[PDB]
């Protein structure tokens, strides 16, 4: 049970790396849309070379 | 800001590329916290054993 | 423990309502604001009701 | 869909508003997302007792 215990911090420690990285990438790609979705969403309509 | 460059020709591929992992967003953040505060109760079973 | 499990139910039928409804006006927000991104960055000012 | 008349002879300024109200939406579906996910396993615990 001791190396059960010492297995189960070690999954601990991958789940929080991995719910760090995964939260804060998805905050930035929420950001990233907000600009697009907001200015971007059909304004290509006037970039398409016209 | 983000990428390097992507075709003014085609906006609806970010879009949807966005769209797919803003979607995983709330997947992913329930799979984290479950798993890892499941597996603390397991902890506290094997504590108490 | 079935007490227990009776008011756990009562606490999580809540929680469940609370986000189906939630859900609701938040997906009606990002899409109030889909129209928004739609009118307003330029064809509100083509379409300006010459 | 929003107000009826709703000032859309010049809306300009609320989009920049709605995207503020819009981030609430973060916190009240993802919260009590996780509570439900929390208390499941608890009520499963229990079950198991």
């Amino acid at each position: 049970l001791r190396q059960r215990h010492t297995e189960l911090e070690r999954e601990v420690s991958r789940f929080e790396d991995q719910t760090q990285q995964q939260r804060q990438q998805y905050a930035q790609a929420k950001e990233s849309l907000t600009t697009l979705n907001r200015l971007i969403p059909q304004v290509t309509l006037l970039l398409d070379e016209t | 800001r983000q990428g390097r460059q992507y075709q003014a020709e085609d906006l609806e591929a970010l879009q949807n590329e966005l769209e797919a992992r803003q979607e995983a967003l709330s997947l992913s953040v329930n799979e984290g916290g479950e798993r890892r505060m499941e597996m603390r109760q397991e902890l506290e079973q094997l504590k108490q054993k």
